[PDB]
Parts: structure tokens; sequence; C-alpha cells
């Protein structure tokens, strides 16, 4: 019924079995490895409560490619944690959220131009004076009407 | 054949 | 806490970037230099090609080539998006079906004619008239593929969403050893799948001429309009789309059924100078069903027209305020092969004309369903039966965006040539 998750931090998880084998990188850890805590290094506590979360939520499940109201609530975070989230689903292999938190992503840059994405994940603008020209025309086909 | 007229279709 | 989008490793950024629209990837590109590497990689425009314009590109005809899915999806699919789909050419009264398709590294503009008449079962016949082709490090060229002397350079113009149009700029390759007439001869064999001696009575003789010579002078340089097939429904409906249809000595033409309530609608895709191409040919009313007698009942012509004409009453009342089958005697069929068993009849009403479309008006008749995929409508003051039967043809990026676009495009290939 109950297996134990040891956060980088040291905070030590009870979580249903079932639950934690949706991670497919913890399912491998308790079955081949016998490891009983399964140390992540990679995941502190505070994402790997919400990713117990999510996979209590979605522990009985057949998914589409439009996002279910109860993970975009979920996904109402602050960027930093929507990319651990996706670092961690990626290391546990968890392919539900994986996904959702990539179209999450994905939606943050549909139609933006290179400013408006530079803006919102506060990327510098890296390019020399002759790349920057050398990208533009690189990408003027896009304007073709 | 009542070609005289079918070809008004 | 802290994390940024661009400390994502690159297997997931391409992960994410191969999931967007490929006209969002230009702009994520010109973000920053590690954005701008990423996308050389071809496996996200791969992907754009197959999701997006549904072409799977082999790696080694890619290899081969030299060309990438980039270059493809920015150059050929991107380049020229308005010209794919189905199309009809304005051609005076005639028409015409094109369908613009992606194939590999090509763009090709497949013309679609009907079988030889009267043989409206066999398979529409298929000649491409250009393509458009991209080669490595170039813009992809346009040539005109008409004629018997190969491909050769032609010329496209994007007018509109929904109009485009071809020139072809070395026109001597449509010209034959033996001359204008072999040109001819050539068309006729093709066409009519018969001589100068077959058509040479009579009045079939002068149509068929007219049209070649009328139809020739375009030298492929032609202007196309937007057409849609039409919206497909379950309970309401008994199944839209092409058919080749008889017309007489026109020969064959392409006509389109559609549903639009208690009344079907056969569309003219091509016509004659009679009834011409985008012209309401043909109109079912779905609510008046016409019971089959014994076939020495539908042997008398006349109980026929009595039953015919008075459903036209009771139509004219209401507006104002399967089994052997055989045709009456008397009722012309250029087929012959139509088959001898039915499903179902209903009133519907032709549109006629003099020629130059004079003076148009709709005659009773009575539309005949055979199979799922073939129909007939006897012509009531013309003592005349046509014979449909579904084109099999299967058609890319012809649907419409939804059934009022669909309605739309009817109103504006009638117009054109009202
Ligand atoms: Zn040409």
């Amino acid at each position: 019924a109950s297996i134990k998750l040891q956060s980088s931090d040291g905070e030590i998880f009870e979580v249903d079995v079932e639950i934690a084998k949706q991670s497919v990188t913890i399912k491998t850890m308790l079955e081949d490895l016998g490891m009983d805590p399964v140390p992540l290094p990679n995941v502190n506590a505070a994402i790997l409560k919400k990713v117990i979360q999510w996979c209590t939520h979605h522990k009985d499940d057949p998914g589409t490619d439009d996002i279910p109201v109860w993970d975009q609530e979920f996904l109402k975070v602050d960027q930093g944690t929507l990319f651990e989230l996706i670092l961690a689903a990626n290391y546990l292999d968890i392919k539900g959220l994986l996904d959702v938190t990539c179209k999450t992503v994905a939606n943050m840059i549909k139609g933006k131009t290179p400013e408006e994405i530079r803006k919102t994940f506060n990327i510098k603008n890296d390019f020399t004076e002759e790349e920057e020209a050398q990208v533009r025309k690189e990408n003027q086909w896009c304007e073709e009407k | 054949p009542t070609d005289v007229r079918d070809v008004d279709i | 806490s802290g994390r940024s989008l661009l400390e994502l490793p690159p297997e997931l950024l391409v992960e994410i970037f191969a999931s967007l629209p490929g006209t969002d990837l230009p702009s994520l590109a010109q973000v920053c230099t590690k954005f701008r590497r990423i996308l050389h990689t071809d496996t996200i425009w791969r992907r754009r090609c197959r999701e997006e314009y549904g072409v799977c590109e082999n790696l080694r005809k890619l290899e081969i080539t030299g060309v990438s899915c980039r270059d493809v999806y920015a150059k050929l699919l991107h380049r020229y998006r308005h010209i794919l789909g189905l199309w009809q050419p304005d051609i005076g009264p005639y028409g015409g079906l094109l369908n613009v398709v992606v194939d590999g590294l090509f763009i090709i503009g497949w013309m679609y004619l009907p079988p030889h008449d009267p043989h409206v079962d066999d398979p529409m016949r298929f000649k491409p008239l250009f393509r458009i082709h991209l080669m490595e490090r170039k813009a992809a060229t346009v040539e005109c593929m008409y004629g018997h002397k190969g491909p050769h350079h032609g010329h496209i113009q994007i007018v509109k969403k929904d109009e485009f149009s071809t020139k072809c700029n070395q026109t001597d390759h449509h010209r034959m050893s033996g001359g204008r007439q072999e040109e001819f001869r050539t068309w006729l064999r093709e066409e009519w799948g018969r001589t100068l001696e077959d058509i040479f009575h009579e009045h079939m003789q002068e149509l068929i001429l007219m049209k070649f010579i009328y139809t020739s002078q375009y030298d492929n340089c032609l202007t196309y309009r937007r057409i849609y097939l039409p919206p497909s429904r379950p309970d309401d409906l008994i199944k839209p789309g092409l058919f080749k249809g008889t017309y007489g000595s026109h020969g064959l033409e392409i006509v389109m059924l559609s549903f639009h309530g208690r009344r079907a609608r056969g569309t003219k895709i091509t016509g004659d100078p009679n009834i011409p191409a985008g012209q309401q040919t043909v109109e079912i009313d779905l609510r008046h069903r016409i019971q089959l007698p014994d076939l020495e009942n539908q042997r008398n012509f006349n109980e026929l027209s009595r039953i015919v004409l008075e459903v036209r009453e009771r139509v004219r009342q209401e507006q104002q305020e399967g089994q052997p089958f055989v045709l009456p005697v008397g009722v012309s069929s250029r087929n012959e092969d139509y088959p001898r068993t039915c499903r179902m009849c209903f009133y519907g009403t032709g549109l006629i004309a003099g020629h130059g479309f004079t003076s148009p008006e709709r005659t009773p008749g009575v539309f005949i369903l055979f199979d799922e995929d073939r129909f007939g409508f006897v012509w009531l003051e013309l003592k005349s039966f046509s014979l449909y039967s579904r084109v099999q043809a299967t058609f890319r990026n012809a649907d419409a965006p939804s059934p009022q676009a669909f309605d739309e495009m009817l109103k504006n290939i009638q117009s054109l040539t009202s």
C-alpha cells in the first residue's frame, strides 16, 4: 500500500504504491533496485508535494491534447515552479505531467513576437548586431502574406 | 434521339 | 523558484518547440543564440510538415537532394499555402476541376477530367497541369506541365485567399509536329475516345470543336477560383460529393451533390454553353417521394407525367400559401446500362436554357436513387434521362471551413457565370 520517498533536502513522504509507480523512475528504483526509501536527489520537497498531488488526482485514468481544468488550476503557479515541474516530471518519467506542463509553456509562446517571448521568460538578447540582422533575414519568410 | 432539345440541360 | 526556460535541456526544448505551430518557430529563433541553434534541428520541422500539411518526407530523399524539412516548410509549404486545395478554373461556361496538392518536394496541380461519354462509371482521368519544385539552396521553381514536350517554365500568382492564376511562358511546348489538327485529334482521343468520323454527325461535332477551340485559347493561362467539397451529415443525408453525369450531346459533366435541409442540390463543376459551370443543374425535393409502380406502369410515360405534374402542383400550393426499375417508353438515355433496380424516387426540377444561358428555367422531373453512389434524373419535358455516378477519387485539402462557407462558395461560383 505505501512506500517512502526522500526529497533532495531529506524530507520523507509515505506514498501509495500505485500512485508512486506512475513515475517509471520510481517504479524502477523500488522494484529493480530494491530501494526503500527512494532517494530523489533532484527533486525537493515543495515540488515533490505538487508531483504527488498531481499523481494522486490522476491515479485512475485512461489522455487528450487539451488541458483539463483541474490541471490548469494546479499549474496556476509561478514560472520557476512550472519549470521545476517540467524537470521533475522528466526525471521521474511521468508522461502525463510532462505533457501538460510543456503544453502550458507552449501556450505561453503561441503567437508572440521575439520581444514578447523575451519579456515573458526573461531572456536576454544575446545576438551581436550582425547575428541579429542575419536571423531576421533567415526568418522573413514568415511574414509572406 | 430527342436531340430536338436535349442540349438545354 | 528561480528556474528559467533557458535552463531546460535541449531535448526538452526540442519537444516543446516541436509541439508549436511552425509559424511560431521563426519568432522563437530570433529570441536568442540558443533557440536559433536548436531550431536547426530538422525533426522539429519534419513534424511541422506532417501535422500541418500532411506530408511525411523521406529521409533518404532529403539526403540525396540536399533539402531539409525546414526548407520545405518555409519555401514550399508556407510560401504556397494559399493555392492548396480544390479549384474551379474560369473557362467561360466549361469550368473544370483542379486539386492542388503536396507530393514530396513538389506541389502539384492535378486537372481531373471525366471519362469518355457515356461511361459515367469509369474513373476520372487526371493529367498534371503545373508543378512547383524545391531543390537545394534555391527558391522553388514553377513549371507548366501542359503539352506533350515535358516540364517548362511557368508563373503562379496569388491574388486572394480564394483565387490564383497560372501563366505559361514557353507555349511552344503545347504545340505538336503534326500541327493544330493533331492537337485536336489528340485532345479528341483523350476526351472522347473517338475520331473525326464518329463525331462528324453532327451537332456534337460542332459543340466539341467549339469547346476545343475555346478552351485551348487559354494556352494554360488560367485563373482558378476556390471550391469546397460538401459537409457530410448523419441521419439527415444520403451521401454528398462529386459525380460524373450525362448531359446529352455535351457529354459528361461533373456535378456536385450537396444537402440543404429537405432539398438536395446538384451544382455544375464543369458545364456547357446552355447551363454553365457554377449553376444549379438540379434540385431534389426530399419531402416529396414518388412511389414506383410495377414495371408495366413505369413503362407508361403519361402515367409518369401526370404523377409528376400532380406533385409540382401540390408543391406550388405549399410554397404559394429496392425494386425493379425501367425508364418509360420514349425517354432517351445515352447510357443504356442504367441500373435496373432502384431504392427510391423524389420530385425535383432541373435548370434549362438555350445557347448562351438564355432565359433559364426550372422544368419538372424525377430523381431516382439506385445505390449509395448512382442516381438519375428524368427530364420530363425533354423525355430524357441523365445518369450520374460517384467520383471515387479522394481529394486532399478540399473540405470547407464550415457549412456557411460552403453555401457562400456556391453563391460565388454561381454569380461568376450568371
Ligand atoms: Zn506550358
